[PDB]
């Protein structure tokens, strides 16, 4: 139960933690060994996972699948690269997270899932924020430079960590059209 | 007598089951929840406990239960997992600090369940229920701001509403527990770490105002609403950059405690800065603070504030 | 204990295989299926990620490797340059390999290369092989 | 029995100590598993948990009827002179854990010395609710009582009194 969950977060699944494309990752419900009480836990926990796999998948998606062969903003472009290239360096963090989680579990043999659901729970926050981010972009075709916006008007959000975490990504994309504004110019 | 069939739990295990519904869990076989009631479960005993003495003290565990568990609720709902384009901006605000109020207190949770699972220490439910009696006086209070600053209207209607009242029950209550006493300094500490991280929306918007020239604010959160600042600007009151006649008001509308005294000169710096163009105050706050005085600690607030009025108006 | 191998696999090895034979049939790599000494599927899974680079290392280290012969009559001098050019990569790309620390966490390994595993796999999609 | 009792003079009543208003942790059984007398002892020591029940509610409602911030002072006193109340019914049980053999005296001797700040704090509370001592003669109330006699209830009401004291050098700082 415990290095089986590090592996599920980490973005590969096992049968105790069984992926549907509908269901995201999701937990058998019925083990006679394990008490109720834990598997909303790990429910909770699977969320943070439900949303590393997509982001992946995502990003494998759009980003150095081909060598830039009807593609359009919405399709692709090099704004819609530029938001992927920044989305794996911001999520970094949580893999830093994750691999230090092993050491301590290799430095003791015993470590109550409670422990794993403190050390992971200021990721619990800033992985939905940005999914919808993603979601908008995916829905209205966003194409070229609307991408630029669409993040600015998120950029106002509640969550210090998510403006700090967000503002990194337009940095990102800014380059871009600082770069092709380096030449027109 | 026809004897009624019971688990027979042991005492160690309640202790692993408390510590998980102080934290946010759900479906737990003891204290089993209905319908946003967390109760006792009905049959537990335990070898040295009677069954009446045992759903006391459980019952009563049970109760800082339901505390945790609506504010829990709260948190999921404005986390994200929920209009088009409505960012509530000060409801995100106070979630966001409720959240890191319940980040620590997980934690404690957790180094009491490290000692509970690996050692021969012993560790029994007077001796845990003791040991947290600091973590659940702060819950009290905290239920109790809570239950008066988004709970006092259950329909809830209206938006402007909402934000001035919250802002109101929390300047309010902290002059409550500023006098109460030197003793513990703990209540009060918790109330005004809320207080900060639930005016940062208000004084953004109000620093933005008074050197960019832009009132700017969505769910009409702000309490100067420029319901008429649409188009009055062709006219060049007719300068209703502020049109505070649809703004503040006595009943109609509202305006929160703590910017009465500076509410004047913030709509007069607003309007000539704007004026002045058509030819970090929550990071100066918090500079200021970190150096019974609560009113002369919001005094240190407006100095700030003169500073802008003086110059830009000049 | 087993990572050893993987580490090597960047490189090629033998203990995992890319057979140059019918998907399956007999193209493989080495696996194990039912009873496994601590190997749960995903650990599969997740040794299959590394593998896929580890092909691209095989028949890319192949492309550039095959020399000129000094009578390349399909491909011109300049296709001759960039063969040379390629090589100097994949050295460097070989000698991060080797660079590993022979003692890291068998997830750390991958979270390490992740960024250089997908960079290949591009630079091996930008030629045809 | 020594887990029902050592949780029973804390505030869970459970079933032999039955709770009723007129009365407080009054158990009225015959049991053969107790002594017949010890019902005697029981109903001795029942006195000091009856009260620790009810100041615990009064301090509930505190920090029309009694209001201010002094009643939000004596309150929190009441809770510093009950904490070594607390502690030494936690280690009543830690002894009586390992020991198989100590009886229900060992509880009796141990806690004998609460009851003598216990009933002579109980007066002060009722003269306080009987009589609306909401304004600043709060502070008159525990300096009447506090020059006192016996000597534990002189330092315990002399622990609620100054507290009270730092509430007032504190509006009269902000004044003068």
């Amino acid at each position: 139960m415990i290095h089986e969950l590090l592996l599920a977060l980490s973005g590969y699944p096992g049968s105790i933690f069984t992926w549907n494309k509908r269901s995201g990752l999701q937990v058998s419900q019925d083990f006679p060994f394990l008490h109720p009480s834990e598997t909303s836990v790990l429910n909770r926990l699977c969320r943070l996972g439900t949303d590393y796999i997509r982001f992946t998948e995502f990003i494998e998606q759009y980003t150095g699948h081909v060598q830039q062969q009807q593609g359009q903003g919405g399709l692709h472009g090099i704004y819609l690269r530029a938001f992927c290239t920044g989305l794996d360096s911001v999520l970094q963090p949580y893999r830093q997270a994750l691999l230090d989680l092993e050491q301590e579990f290799l430095g003791d043999p015993h470590l109550s899932i409670s422990h794993v659901n403190y050390f992971l729970d200021q990721f619990q926050l800033l992985f939905p924020s940005v999914m919808v981010v993603v979601e908008q972009i995916k829905s209205q075709k966003i194409h070229g430079c609307q991408i630029l916006e669409t993040v600015y008007k998120h950029s106002c959000g509640g969550l210090p960590p998510v403006r700090s975490a967000l503002e990194k990504i337009l940095a990102v994309c800014h380059g871009v059209m600082y770069k092709q504004l380096s030449a027109w110019m | 007598y026809v004897p009624d069939d019971r688990v027979l739990v042991t005492e160690t295990q309640v202790i692993r089951e408390t510590l998980w519904l102080l934290s946010g869990v759900k479906k737990l076989f003891i204290f089993q929840l209905i319908d946003g009631k967390v109760t006792v479960r009905n049959n537990i005993i335990v070898t040295h406990l009677t069954h009446s003495c045992l759903r006391s003290v459980l019952e009563q565990i049970a109760a800082y239960g339901q505390v945790v568990f609506r504010l829990q609720e709260f948190i999921d709902e404005v986390m994200g997992h929920s209009s088009t384009e409505a960012p509530f901006r000060t409801y995100q605000a106070f979630m966001w600090a409720l959240y890191k109020y319940f980040i620590s207190f997980k934690e404690e949770l957790a180094e009491i369940e490290k000692c509970i699972i690996n050692n021969d220490t012993t560790i029994t439910l007077a001796i845990v229920v003791d040991k947290l009696a600091p973590r659940l006086s702060q819950l009290k209070v905290l239920h109790k701001v809570f239950s008066t600053g988004v709970a006092e209207v259950p329909p809830d209607t209206r938006n402007v509403v909402r934000a001035s009242h919250l802002l109101n029950t929390l300047y309010k209550a902290i002059l409550e527990y500023d006098n109460v006493g030197e003793a513990s300094e703990q209540t009060v500490s918790l109330l005004f770490s809320l207080w900060v991280e639930t005016v940062r929306p208000y004084l953004q918007t109000v620093d933005e105002w008074i050197v960019h020239g832009h009132l700017w604010d969505g769910a009409r959160e702000f309490i100067i609403q420029r319901n008429k600042n649409v188009p009055v600007n062709h006219r060049d009151n007719a300068s209703a950059s502020s049109g505070s006649d649809q703004g503040p008001s006595s009943r109609q509308h509202t305006m929160v405690s703590f910017l009465k005294p500076v509410l004047k000169q913030i709509i007069m710096a607003g309007k000539s800065m704007q004026l002045l163009k058509n030819l970090e105050l929550d990071d100066v706050h918090d500079p200021l603070l970190a150096i019974t005085f609560e009113l002369t600690l919001r005094s240190c607030l407006y100095p700030h504030i003169d500073k802008q009025y003086l110059d830009c108006c000049g | 204990e087993l990572v050893k191998d993987v580490l090597n696999v960047l490189i090629g090895v033998v203990s995992a295989t890319f057979s140059l034979c019918q998907p399956a049939q007999a193209f493989v790599v080495k696996r194990g299926v039912h009873v496994s000494g601590a190997s749960p599927e995903s650990i599969s899974s997740l040794l299959s990620e590394v593998a896929e680079y580890g092909t691209c290392y095989t028949r890319l280290s192949h492309f550039s490797l095959q020399p000129v012969l000094d009578s390349l009559y399909s491909k011109g001098l300049v296709f001759q340059a960039f063969t040379s050019g390629l090589r100097r990569y994949l050295q460097y790309y070989r000698a991060c390999v080797l660079s590993t620390p022979p003692t890291l966490s068998l997830l750390t390994i991958g979270f390490l290369f992740k960024k250089l595993g997908r960079q290949l796999r591009y630079l091996a999609e930008l030629c045809g092989v």
